[PDB]
RNA sequence: CUAACACGUGCGCGAGUCGGGGGCUCGCACGAAAGCCGCCGUGGCGCAAUGAAGGUGAAGGCCGGCG
RNA sequence: UAGCGGCCCCCGGCGCGCCGGGCCCGGGUCUUCCCGGAGUCGGGUUGCUUGGGAAUGCAGCCCAAAGCGGGUGGUAAACU
RNA sequence: UCAGUAACGGCGAGUGAACAGGGAAGAGCCCAGCGCCGAAUCCCCGCCCCGCGGCGGGGCGCGGGAAAUGUGGCGUACGG
């Protein structure tokens, strides 16, 4: 089928064709505004293996974040306190720009649900991602049986709880060796579990 | 039980066990392990040598699960097997020598320190040593090894 | 600050320890909890086994423990398809399956295929309908005598095997343990430079030869 | 003479027969197909090249097989996709002159 | 008051010892107690030390057979 | 208060039957085809974090893939 | 339980997991893609019949719309 050959146009970036393409794209998304729902999905591959289906009820926003990393929001230095913390503008964020356009867009359209993102565009100064929202309450999803899971009430705000494709990244969840910080739930959990006393009944 | 404590022998006595001179104040000479190289070294190296410094290699991810390797000892080898297998062994004439596997007992070398009966044996393990092969080979006996 | 002598010690209760305290006043309250959860499972499953799905044989992954045999997650297809039963249809009829499980050997395979049979051979199978029997079914008189059974299906055995007493010959009696052992480590240390040595040694015949 | 199973040595180890079995579906993965291979082609002839991996045709046209190799080793990462990364564009260009030359 | 350690004392068993976690006991005034598990001793401490490590790993004394 | 004590009312769950609607479904052998998630992995650097130590995990920036490929095999690197 | 251990630490003060083992519980699955089926799919308005205090089922509409920039059935690494 013709997805195939449009993933392996993609996988592409460098590709004359491509560069062009980007481009003129980055410029229309950065002439309109900074979210604004978009007609229709750019990657139309890209939304099929995330999870986008094209059925009412399925919307696509695309929103643009700023780039750069994160200084510490202090009066003029002033971060009182030991050498250690000191550090300003040199700092990073432990959240993805992914994740943060993510919760953007989820907090602007708070009766939808977050389903997944994809980037679209960057530049210097920006970066583009499109993000599938689902509204939980169109009967076309909820007489659904395999979709109906994300209109319970235990999917509110997947985005600001962190639990997005983009957003999990960000938590250091996996099994192995590499993830034993977040053995249970999360480093909160894994934290909580080593840092109590269990003092039995009879000890 | 507070009843048998010193504290109800105490009261009355202003002081409390602790002088007048010098009061029980709250830590006079640091909190935990200071001072160890400081204004408590001669404690430290008096009583505790060898506690500052590095020695050795290391070995960033240990599993004792490889170098398991529980022992057992000649005198204690008899013991592994019933009372009856050793005296039918032993007022046997047929010159059959019973067999001990300590691995299902759970032991993997065997170390030859005690005396052996006289009786043939058949010690079958993991690992032997020089001594432990000796003393069977001289009692009369055979040593097998198992993976 | 150190007494005479003693023990240098690392207490860790340099944190708000005392916040996080979990107290065990609920232990017997659990148990009961427990049991009676328990007991309230088995009453639901009515002539099922109360402990659950049979399970297979499994050794332990480590020279610590692999001369025991424990109680494994669930049976591998090449057993299944070996002993003739359907992954779909052994998870309904009470056998566990997991996809993740190899065979590396045979003794193995070969074992959970005989427990396999035998659970066959010894479970009743209720009719699909009360009514009308069908031909993969069990009879109508067995059916009286069906009862749960505690604890787990067939429990696992560690059964040791003796031999006999044997006779002494010479044979074994001049083998060298010890030294065995000591060698088989020396060429084991020893068999990658050894192989170096001898190619390039044979490579330097080669050129004097040319 | 005697030869016990040991747990030192060359042959360390419990004696067990190992059963041969075909291996798993997931091992599968990463194998090329006819049609993958055929959309790839297509999609790299109506695409073209990236600028570096035609700066790196370039050195190697000139023929300073170490410096492509350092280059691409820079500008991609791992030894070992460079390597990959080398041996495709050389074929890539005996490709070329071939069709050039016929 | 809790935890750790040391030593001294009392009791049980003893090259062993200890169910603390779990389970079985018609759950339930006391009883959230008590009893039992033994193919639930996994496991801890002890029974072996030494070396950085590869590793190794705990008596021998007399007569006949070629001082 | 004790009691497998009594009476009345309401709701449920489990079985049985009737009507209507959907459903036409499986297993083995042989032959032929097909099979995968990209500004993502990965690399450099910076900052934070971790017991993780020539960098455990996360993030910013720059570079930026492959298909017998890719990841992991707790000391950096090449070959196997 | 491993274990205050491997390890980190002006290697100072201090910090510090994991695998295996025994238990409590125990349950597995679904897409995109690759393909095949006359879009075989879904939402809404009008009328008729059922009960409707968790707005559903059946039929009739040359009723409207979504959707080929891809809905539904088969199918997902345990192969199909
Ligand atoms: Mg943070
Ligand atoms: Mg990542
Ligand atoms: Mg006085
Ligand atoms: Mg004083
Ligand atoms: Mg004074
Ligand atoms: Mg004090
Ligand atoms: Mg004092
Ligand atoms: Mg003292
Ligand atoms: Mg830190
Ligand atoms: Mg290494
Ligand atoms: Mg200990
Ligand atoms: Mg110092
Ligand atoms: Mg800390
Ligand atoms: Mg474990
Ligand atoms: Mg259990
Ligand atoms: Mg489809």
């Amino acid at each position: 089928g013709a997805y195939k050959y449009i993933q392996e146009l993609w996988r592409k970036k460098q590709s004359d064709v491509m560069r062009f393409l980007l481009r003129v794209r980055c410029w229309q998304y950065r002439q309109l505004s900074a979210l604004h729902r978009a007609p229709r999905p750019t990657r139309p591959d890209k939304a099929r293996r995330l999870g986008y289906k094209a059925k009412q009820g399925y919307v696509i926003y695309r929103i643009r974040v700023r780039r750069g990393g994160r200084k510490r929001p202090v009066p003029k230095g002033a971060t009182y306190g030991k050498p250690v913390h000191h550090g300003v503008n040199q700092l990073k964020f432990a959240r993805s720009l992914q994740s943060v356009a993510e919760e953007r867009a989820g907090r602007h359209c708070g009766a939808l649900r977050v389903l997944n993102s994809y980037w679209v565009g960057e530049d210097s100064t920006y970066k583009f991602f499109e993000v599938i929202l689902i509204d939980p309450f169109h009967k076309a999803i909820r007489r659904n049986p395999d979709t109906q899971w994300i209109t319970k009430p235990v999917h509110k705000h997947r985005e600001m709880r962190g639990l997005t494709s983009a957003g999990r990244k960000s938590r250091g969840l996996g099994k192995g060796h590499k993830f034993h910080h977040t053995i249970g739930g999360s480093r909160r959990a894994a934290w909580r579990r080593r840092n109590t006393l269990q003092l039995h009944r009879y000890r | 039980p507070s009843r048998l404590r010193k504290t109800r022998k105490l009261r009355g006595h202003v002081s409390h066990g602790h002088g007048r001179i010098g009061k029980h104040r709250k830590h006079p000479g640091g909190r935990g392990n200071a001072g160890g190289m400081h204004h408590h070294r001669i404690n430290f190296d008096k009583y505790h040598p060898g506690y500052f410094g590095k020695v050795g290699m290391r070995h960033y991810h240990l599993k004792r699960n490889q170098s398991f390797c529980p022992t057992v000892n000649l005198d204690k080898l008899w013991t592994l097997v019933s009372e009856q297998t050793r005296v039918n062994a032993a007022k046997n004439k047929t010159g059959a020598a019973p067999i001990i596997d300590v691995v299902r007992s759970g032991y993997y070398k065997v170390l030859g320190k005690g005396k052996l009966p006289k009786q043939p044996v058949i010690v079958k393990a993991k690992f032997f040593s020089r001594r432990a092969e000796e003393k069977i080979k001289g009692v009369g006996g055979a040593c097998v090894l198992v993976a | 600050a150190p007494s005479r002598n003693g023990m240098i010690l690392k207490p860790h209760f340099h944190k708000d320890w005392q916040r996080r305290v979990a107290t065990w006043f609920n232990q017997p309250a659990r148990k009961i909890r427990r049991r009676k959860a328990r007991q309230a499972r088995a009453r639901r499953i009515a002539p099922r086994p109360a402990a659950g799905p049979i399970r297979p044989i499994v050794r332990c992954p480590t020279v610590r423990y692999h001369t025991k045999v424990r109680a494994g997650r669930g049976f591998s297809l090449e057993e299944l398809r070996v002993a003739g039963i359907h992954k779909k249809v052994a998870r309904t009829i009470g056998i566990s399956v997991d996809p993740r499980r190899r065979n590396k050997s045979t003794e193995s395979l070969q074992a959970n295929v005989q427990r396999l049979k035998e659970y066959r051979s010894k479970l009743v199978l209720f009719p699909r309908k009360p009514s009308a029997p069908k031909k993969g079914d069990s009879s109508a008189e067995e059916l009286k005598l069906a009862t749960q059974l505690t604890g787990p299906v067939m429990p696992i055995r560690n059964v040791f095997k003796k031999e006999k007493a044997r006779v002494i010959t010479e044979e074994e009696k001049n083998f060298k343990a010890f030294a065995s052992l000591r060698m088989a480590r020396a060429n084991a240390r020893l068999f990658g430079i050894r192989a170096k040595r001898a190619k390039e040694a044979a490579e330097q015949d080669v050129e004097k030869k040319k | 003479a005697l030869r016990y199973p040991m747990a030192v040595g060359l042959n360390k180890g419990h004696k067990v027969t190992k059963n041969v079995s075909k291996p798993r579906h997931s091992r599968r993965r990463g194998r090329l197909t006819k049609h993958t291979k055929f959309v790839r082609d297509m999609i790299r002839e109506v695409c073209g090249f990236a600028p570096y991996e035609r700066r790196a045709m370039e050195l190697l046209k000139v023929s300073k097989d170490k410096r492509a190799l350092k280059f691409i080793k820079k500008r991609v990462g791992t030894h070992i996709r460079a390597k990959r990364k080398r041996e495709e564009l050389s074929s890539v260009l005996a490709a070329m002159r071939k069709a050039a030359a016929k």
